[PDB]
């Protein structure tokens, strides 16, 4: 009946417009945590390297500071 | 009576507000994780130039 379509006109509309927002809501919240790992990722590396590059330096000034 | 209804429609309202507010619980619990995460990540980046900087000055202070 008209009145009955109406009901589950709102009803579907309503609920598609849900299943909308959800999916943007959640590949949102996807990309975040994502970077978050590359983050951590890059950073165990950047951290390998700087501290490769410390016992380097803590090493080259020794062969200086014995050739004086 | 439609006073339910109206009831019904102010209750689920701020009802929904419940998972709004906890996405931003989550979502800016990663913003902020993300951005101190980048913070650290820039600290690192340029330790990292400072100290090849001094390591090439050594190699060119040994032979030279
Ligand atoms: C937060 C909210 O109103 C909402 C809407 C639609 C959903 O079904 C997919 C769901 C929520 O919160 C939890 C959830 O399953
Ligand atoms: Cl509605
Ligand atoms: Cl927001
Ligand atoms: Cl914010």
């Amino acid at each position: 009946s008209q009145e009955r379509i109406k009901a589950e006109r709102k009803r579907l509309r309503n609920r598609i417009a849900a299943s909308k927002c959800r999916k943007r809501k959640l590949e949102r919240i996807s990309r975040l945590e994502e970077k978050v790992k590359t983050l951590k990722s890059q950073n165990t590396e950047l951290a390998s390297t700087a501290s490769l590059l410390r016992e380097q330096v803590a090493q080259l000034k020794q062969k200086v500071l014995s050739h004086v | 009576e439609e006073e339910k209804r109206r009831v019904r429609r102010e209750r689920n309202k701020l009802a929904a507000a419940k998972c709004r507010n906890r996405r931003r619980e989550l979502t800016d619990r990663l913003q902020a994780e993300t951005d101190q995460l980048e913070e650290e990540k820039a600290e690192l980046e340029s330790e990292i130039a400072e100290l090849q900087k001094e390591k090439e000055r050594l190699e060119f202070v040994l032979v030279a």
